């Protein structure tokens, strides 16, 4: 008469994308849109028992999440599970729920280890993986002529969830996986200055076309460093792996958008700089039942959660969250409509899987693994203005690299330097 | 720290090295 | 009255050096002379409940001995744990039981990261750490001229516990550490015939001190190819990283020790090969109380556990499980004797930590980081005969090298090889 929804996030610190400030109002939005729906569990009153994923100190946990998921396990009984998104919270939750036969449904968890589905069993992710990062890679160098060798550079602060070292794990796997190319790697430490002549040399020996997945400001010094060192689009391009779009504003206002502007009077050098720096972020979704979510989000927020869902990209967190948690109930009441239960996780499991959806964040199709298909934007600078904007959309589905409004990616040369230098890298 | 050595004890973070020098994976 | 002992380990596979076939009646032992002492917890009646770690495939589970962890704590409230010895079984059920601040005691749980007390609070390790490991490659170094580069080849089995990472991992973190050396390193996969080019040609440009951690007939077709290849003991020493002494018998009989002697025609050749080639194993107890350990060990485990324990170092796992639980009840006594309570988890553990004791192990050292202190045998090849024998002894707690029995460590030259060659490695 009644599901019961256990959900595993932070449920107090709100610096998260998946945390419950923002993504429990993205789930008491679809909530209500169950009920007002006959066709999606009719008479079905569908509660939630909420657990943090985040330790003492507040930050999401390798113990506290898994502790929290057998604790509301023995006391609810539920029929699903939803969250966490930290990778180090997911991975010892997703094993116990796959042990309990119980559904896991999340937006975060990216990693490359979730995606073993025997292992994480019944784990479906509706957000961004990181295998699918290397997908686009994959279309973007078969779609250049960069066949040969890149460069990627990560780093991460000490204590983290590791994002960036996730996000070169599913690039690099994917992309070797698909075009056996040198996929040379190398880790620093963002406030280490002995790094920088390291990375700066590594740069210059190893690679031409260089993925950086760091914070802005370090992406901008790195810029900074190779320009005063002579590295320009002739011969190197540098893609920010910024896949939340965190040094750039959000897609609403605040036009125009630059990233290389600081205000420390380094901003002119820091321009002819990003000449040759193109940023890779997630796909804006485009139709407007999102702007709709967006504003019923906010609304919904700061009344029921006393917090500010602020714009950007890392809002298609808690819209995927909404999306799947839809998508998960259509599957049960199609589950119930075949004679099935709310606890036949494998059936339900795979009404999900190898399925297109539609939700507020548009086309959503869950491919065969059980992972959502990522739809990725390419932002590069305009020479004239500075200014960066949207010039590639890869659709994940299709992994299909379409311009956007006409725009040409720049060149220096006029086209994409070679991914080997002339007469080797000596 | 390290680049390979020293990254948690969960098989999440062992399954491409990518810090290590290896000629698996 | 009573005093709660909840066990998480390996069950019902009895492949383990921590298996429950072979530390339950090490266990039963000790149980049974804090009985029959007067002077340790006192009209207490000891109890043990039982977990096991592995999952429904029989091995160790970073999965199951978690969740056994949680049915134990909640179930019967105990106030000590006693294992898990893998490493993804102890990781988490590591910072279980740190949360519940509750102690735990292994002989397992070797590797680099366990050490960080300040997450694995009130764990305490009564077998071997690889950290130690790196103590004696650190002393062998210093007392044989050896202070520039070494390399490390090491190889697992997808799937297992990883040992051979996590013994190079101790080794390499602590010997750059303390001496800050150039520790290269090389992973490779045994059973793949593409590696051994990669491999010999590796060892040939990254290294003259070699350590290789690896089952002993990838050890042994190592050597042969290195002497095929004229890899000889004046320019290269290979010493193979056999803690548990899997490629020689037990010390107490089968005299004499031949680890290249396999039975294939090749053994003339392997003979000559392993005259490069020395063997780092933890050290036998040589205390009589261990042997008279063993003859009631193998008695009571045929009795009561339908197993027979052979001989070998693996055993000193059970042993030191015995010591650890011993070394804890005095532990508690003395809690109880100043007006503790049998759950002063932190007043128990530095009772425990920095401090000596007798046990069937004879003399073993808690460190400062709760730690045992750990013995190492370096064994050498007889070029008479052309057995092996110990001919150096590491003793952890004040990290002395002697020689054993007055032998002398073969050298082709006289004296050690250096550790780069004469104009570089080119
Ligand atoms: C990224 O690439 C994906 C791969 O192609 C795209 O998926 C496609 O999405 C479109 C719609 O968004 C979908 O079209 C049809 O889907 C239904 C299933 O086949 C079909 O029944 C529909 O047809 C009905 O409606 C139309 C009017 O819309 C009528 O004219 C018809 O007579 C019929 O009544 C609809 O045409 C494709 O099937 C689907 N392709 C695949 C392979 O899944 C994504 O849309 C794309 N995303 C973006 C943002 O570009
Ligand atoms: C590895 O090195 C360790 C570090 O040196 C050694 O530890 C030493 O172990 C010995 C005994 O094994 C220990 O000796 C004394 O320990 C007591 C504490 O100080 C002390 O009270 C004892 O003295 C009593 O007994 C003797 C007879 O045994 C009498 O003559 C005395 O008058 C007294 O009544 C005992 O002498 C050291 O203290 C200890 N040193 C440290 C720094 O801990 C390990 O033994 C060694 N292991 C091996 C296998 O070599
Ligand atoms: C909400 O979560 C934030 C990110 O998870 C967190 O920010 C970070 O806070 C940690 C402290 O937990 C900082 O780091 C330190 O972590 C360990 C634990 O003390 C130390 O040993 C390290 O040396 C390091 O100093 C991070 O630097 C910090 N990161 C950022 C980007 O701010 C917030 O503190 C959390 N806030 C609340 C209220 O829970
Ligand atoms: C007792 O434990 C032994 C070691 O923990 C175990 O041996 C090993 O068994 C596994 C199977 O679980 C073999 O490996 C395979 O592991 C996964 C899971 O199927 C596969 O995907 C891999 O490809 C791989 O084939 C190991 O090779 C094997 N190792 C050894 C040294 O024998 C025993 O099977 C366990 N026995 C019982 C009765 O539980
Ligand atoms: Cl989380
Ligand atoms: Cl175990």
């Amino acid at each position: 008469s009644d599901l019961t929804v256990a959900v595993v996030l932070p449920l107090t610190n709100t610096s998260y994308p998946w945390s419950w400030a923002r993504v429990g109002p993205a789930v008491e939005l679809a909530l209500a849109r169950v009920k007002a729906r006959p066709d999606l569990l009719p008479g079905w009153t569908v509660r939630m028992v909420l657990g943090s994923s985040e330790n003492a100190a507040g930050v999401c946990s390798d113990t506290a999440a898994p502790l929290a998921a057998v604790d509301l396990k023995w006391e609810h009984s539920p029929a699903v599970f939803l969250g966490p998104g930290c990778v180090y919270s997911a991975a010892p939750v997703g094993r116990f729920t796959a042990h309990w036969r119980v559904p896991l449904l999340t937006a975060g968890a990216p990693a490359l280890g979730i995606g073993v589905k025997d292992e994480y069993a019944l784990t479906t992710r509706t957000g961004p993986s990181h295998v699918k990062l290397g997908d686009f890679v994959t279309a973007l160098h078969r779609r250049l002529g960069w066949e040969h060798q890149a460069l990627v550079l990560y780093a991460d602060r000490l204590g983290d969830d590791r994002p960036c070292f996730f996000i070169v794990e599913g690039l690099y796997m994917r992309v070797r996986e698909r075009l056996n190319i040198t996929v040379n790697h190398q880790e620093f430490v963002e406030g280490d200055p002995d790094h920088y002549p390291k990375l700066l040399r590594a740069v210059r020996r190893k690679g031409r076309v260089i993925y950086i997945c760091s914070s802005p400001d370090a992406f901008r010094n790195l810029m900074l460093l190779a320009l005063n060192a002579g590295l320009t689009g002739e011969d190197y391009v540098f893609f920010h792996l910024d896949v939340f779009g965190q040094s750039l504003k959000s897609a609403q206002g605040l036009v125009p958008q630059k990233p290389w502007e600081r205000g420390d009077g380094q901003d002119r050098s820091a321009r002819q700089a990003f000449q040759a720096a193109k940023i890779i972020t997630y796909k804006e979704p485009d139709n407007p039942e999102y702007l709709e979510f967006l504003k019923q989000l906010k609304l919904l927020a700061d009344k029921k959660f006393n917090f500010t869902v602020e714009d950007g990209l890392k809002n298609i967190i808690p819209a995927s969250f909404h999306d799947g948690l839809l998508l998960y109930v259509q599957a049960v009441t199609e589950t119930l409509a075949q004679g099935g239960t709310v606890t036949d996780g494998e059936n339900i499991t795979q009404r999900m899987w190898n399925r297109s959806f539609q939700g507020v964040t548009g086309y959503l199709k869950i491919d065969r693994n059980g992972d959502r298909d990522t739809d990725f934007s390419l932002w590069d600078m305009d020479p004239e203005t500075g200014a960066f904007r949207v010039v590639l959309n890869y659709n994940g589905t299709s992994q299909e690299l379409m311009a956007v409004s006409e725009h040409k990616l720049y060149w220096p040369l006029g086209y994409p330097p070679p991914d080997v230098p002339k007469c080797g890298f000596d | 720290r390290s680049s390979c050595f020293g990254g948690r004890i969960d098989r999440i973070g062992a399954q491409s090295g990518l810090g290590c020098n290896s000629f698996r994976y």
